RNA sequence: GGUGAAAUUCUUGGAUUUAUUGAAGACUAACUACUGCGAAAGCAUUUGCCAAGGACGUUUUCAUUAAUCAAGAACGAAAGUUAGGGGAUCGAAGAUGAUCAGAUACCGUCGUAGUCUUAACCAUAAACUAUGCCGACUAGGGAUCGGGUGGUGUUUUUUUAAUGACCCACUCGGCACCUUACGAGAAAUCAAAGUCUUUGGGUUCUGGGGGGAGUAUGGUCGCAAGGCUGAAACUUAAAGAAUUGACGGAAGGGCGCCCUUUGUACC
RNA sequence: GGAUAGUGGCCUACCAUGGUUUCAACGGGUAACGGGGAAUAAGGGUUCGAUUCCGGAGAGGGAGCCUGAGAAACGGCUACCACAUCCAAGGAAGGCAGCAGGCGCGCAAAUUACCCAAUCCUAAUUCAGGGAGGUAGUGACAAUAAAUAACGAUACAGGGUCUUGUAAUUGGAAUGAGUACAAUGUAAAUACCUUAACGAGGAACAAUUGGAGGGCAAGUCUGGUGCCAGCAGCCGCGGUAAUUCCAGCUCCAAUAGCGUAUAUUAAAGUUGUUGCAGUUAAAAAGCUCGUAGUUGAACUUUGGGCCCGGUU
């Protein structure tokens, strides 16, 4: 559930006051493969 | 809504609700 | 605040800010001092000495008029008694409770009390062997403490 | 006040006083019980070997599913079996049943990157040589 | 009981001082409580301070004049040797120039800098600023 | 009698009820308070006996004799254990009934141990002010309890003197309260929970995320019930103070639809 | 008194009944040789010290002993114990926790090399001997210094006649990584220092390792795949507890190094002496007395005058 965790808390951080990149097909993936 | 007893071990009676619903150690030298 | 209680009350007295010379008294030094023994002559102790000098013979402080404590006096006339006076009555007090629970067995509070008064008597019976005035050990204890008080 | 001793001859009882405060900790509890040499897998090692007992499917969830599974190992030295996450996809390929793999510790658990129930060690090096250079087709895995 | 009457006394005097009252009444006296206040007279952080004899043991009456933020004691005396005083210094003064925290040694009752010229080191009784 | 309803229950040898009298054991209503005492648990009729305490007053006495306290000791609500006594009430266990959708109205009657006391045990409670004990200073006010001081102040003598009671002012020691923030705190709130990042008056005890767990083992106390001391492996990222609202089948109004008030988890 | 090199319950005879302990004796654990020291820098502390020096103990476990000034020696002996070797079956020989090296145990650790030239030791002694030690080989333990490119011209883009950026554009310069006459170097060699000659036009002589919601720096990137009782109809869209299912482009950090695991330290004021907290968040014994422990009221030569000489 990497999608709908980070959708839900990069929404708080909005509320408290702190910059957040604009998410697009980039974000909640595998950025870097295992071993 | 009332405020829960609060206590570190669970208290006897407690205990009682839930509970009712050898040889010796080693010190190798 | 107290000992053994839970008060802190002040009730005393307050010694007057003058060292010598009452000015109406104008009577004696030797006078008061032959009081003195011949009082303690009949048989009664330096503290209700003082209060029969002082509400009878306007003898303000013993200390001011003649110089020298009252318990040094009758010691310098050998008056003195074997036991100091605060001991022998923490132990009269003693003796009466303890009267009192051997005839009274379930009276808790006073076995509470009787643990009190003689906590305050090994503690005062230390203070006495520690600046020799009793002998080094002179041993409190129960039943010859009667024979010890009268 | 402050509850403590504070006079100038009381330096036994703050000792004493602080001799069971920090048995009250946890590293220093740990570190004289002496757990690591008694109860821990490893024997208070970094890293370890191990012959591969199998190899079971621990999937997180059916038919859409991401494929992240771990196996079950034996150790060598003190005989506990364990469980190993094995890393990127495609490696159970690579290991199977006794091949003596060397095993390390696994490191955090947050959002993702492996969230599995219960499994702290990971397959460094299989068969003595890797995992990354037989992953990334630098170096082939020797028969037997 | 009064285990330390220079620390009833200091603290008798903050909360006088923190109130804003004129004068400050001080019970029991000592020789080390007029000794810490004539150094903070001669360093001028307070006024004039006036004893009251009666027999027993006297009383202070001193007069504030502000310019005075805090005045505390050190308890227990500590042995503070010379190679350390700076530390001393350095663990309770907001500043490297102003504020002083006060010694007894063999030659009196005295304040940090003044130890630093003769010196003499000894206990640490208080601090003052 | 009993319940929302019924039944078991007692009764024409008169139940229930009224009056006269007796017997038993237990408890002391109303007075009863934001009052008192006790180290705490706790303590409420009268009188007598025995001893004890606190506060105040003291131009009495000793001159540091003290504060806190592992070992050790005394007491310790209710419950519970062994013999004796007593057994009116209430009443674990137990016996019996209707079990009627719902008991939102899960009970009725009888009733052993107990409840009371003696001689012994046990030593725990939400044993709570959830606030160790001793000492210092810091703010306004009004009540109240105990003692003491002063009043060409009041009232009762049967002649107005003592005393008693009341009123005014002061003081010591208490139980409590209203406001405030000079200060503190995460907040509720605090004359202490203040004098603390400007951190040190003296000293005992306790705690180090949650589970496992007050478990297992050892020792010790106990006739028993149980008490005191008390871990680990393993596992997990979590587990106090306020305000704010969707939700309403909360209701009240209007003219199916709107407006006001309204309280916001365990199994 | 015996014995010892010598004091001494070190041992024996006789006679006393003592010695240690809450200031924690005695017992137990130590994955404990002790110290000089090491890591961590606000101070205080926490952790480590098998290891280049100093002191102790041991040569597979115990014991005994010969020689000698010195040994309870082990590259000396004797005996037992545990291993275990040679055979003619009668007998004999053994001690790598010295240097190399082998097996085993393991996450975990080098050559069965050269030499006494240096440092020093032993002897009858300048001469001999020394796996003490030195040299080299293996060696990304750790530590220091810094190559992978530099300068123009052209044509554009600029800041706009003085100053930067781009290009399948162009030019000559410079030199070490390597190959090596030689000489230094060395006990003799290898390597370093020096240098005749050769040695740069990029796939050349090509730099990696981690990452890219936030911590914490850098994507309003690309493509492919498995599924859908949802649209469309064979083109596809969207969603896909796919915890992205797989690959590429671009970017960031560090850089001959980078990441990971474990342990420990700091930021930590979660060990609190400096410096924690206990009404309600973990945490004030039910209450009182009381021994050791800790702590404990005030007071005793102050003040004034004299001189001299020291430092700014």
């Amino acid at each position: 559930s990497a999608k709908s965790f980070i959708l839900r808390k990069k929404e708080l951080m909005k509320r408290r006051g702190r910059k957040v990149a604009k998410d697009s097909k980039f974000t909640g993936r595998k950025r870097r493969h295992r071993f | 809504g009332h405020k829960s007893y609060k206590s570190k071990h669970a208290s006897k009676g407690a205990l009682k609700r839930l509970y009712k619903g050898g040889k010796p150690d080693k010190q190798v030298s | 605040g107290r000992m053994h209680s839970a008060g802190k009350g002040i009730s005393s007295s307050a010694i007057p800010y003058s060292r010598n010379a009452p000015a109406w008294f104008k009577l004696s030094s030797e006078s008061v001092i032959e009081q003195i023994v011949k009082y303690a002559r009949k048989g009664l102790t330096p503290s209700q000495i003082g209060v029969l000098l002082r509400d009878a013979h306007g003898v303000t402080q013993a200390r001011v008029i003649t110089g020298n404590k009252i318990m040094r006096i009758l010691k310098s006339n050998g008056l003195a008694p074997e036991i100091p006076e605060d001991l022998y009555y923490l132990i009269k007090k003693a003796v009466s409770v303890r009267k009192h629970l051997e005839r009274n067995r379930k009276d808790k509070d006073a076995k509470f009390r009787l643990i009190l008064i003689e906590s305050r008597i090994h503690r005062l019976a230390r203070y006495y062997r520690t600046v020799a005035v009793l002998p080094p050990n002179w041993k409190y204890e129960s039943a010859t403490a009667s024979a010890l008080v009268n | 006040g402050k509850g403590k001793p504070r006079g100038l001859n009381s330096a036994r009882k703050l000792r004493v006083h602080r001799r069971n405060n920090r048995w009250a900790e946890n590293n220093y509890k740990k570190r004289l019980l002496g757990t690591a040499f008694k109860s821990s897998p490893f024997g208070g090692s970094s890293h370890a070997k191990g012959i591969v007992l199998e190899k079971l499917g621990i999937e997180s969830k059916q038919p859409n599913s991401a494929i992240r599974k771990c196996v079950r190992v034996q150790l060598i030295k003190n005989g506990k079996k364990v469980t190993a996450f094995v890393p990127n996809d495609g490696c159970l390929n690579f290991v199977d049943e006794n091949d003596e793999v060397l095993l390390a510790g696994f490191g955090r658990k947050g959002k993702a990157k492996g969230d599995i129930p219960g499994v702290r060690f990971k397959v460094v090096k299989v068969s003595g040589v890797s995992l990354l250079a037989l992953w990334k087709e630098k170096k082939e895995k020797p028969r037997s | 009981t009064r285990s330390s009457v220079l620390a009833d006394a200091l603290n008798a005097i903050n909360n006088a001082e923190k109130t804003g009252k004129r004068q400050v009444l001080i019970r029991p006296s000592s020789k080390v409580i007029i000794k810490f206040l004539q150094v903070m007279q001669k360093h001028g952080y307070i006024g004039e301070f006036e004893y009251i004899d009666d027999h027993r043991s006297g009383k202070i009456v001193v007069q504030l004049n502000g310019r005075l933020n805090k005045c505390g004691v050190i308890s227990p005396r500590f042995n503070v040797k010379i190679g350390d005083i700076e530390k001393w210094t350095a663990n309770l003064l907001p500043a490297r120039q102003f504020g002083y925290v006060i010694l007894t040694t063999s030659a009196g009752i005295m304040d940090h800098e003044e130890a630093r010229r003769k010196h003499v080191s000894g206990k640490i009784l208080g601090f003052v600023y």
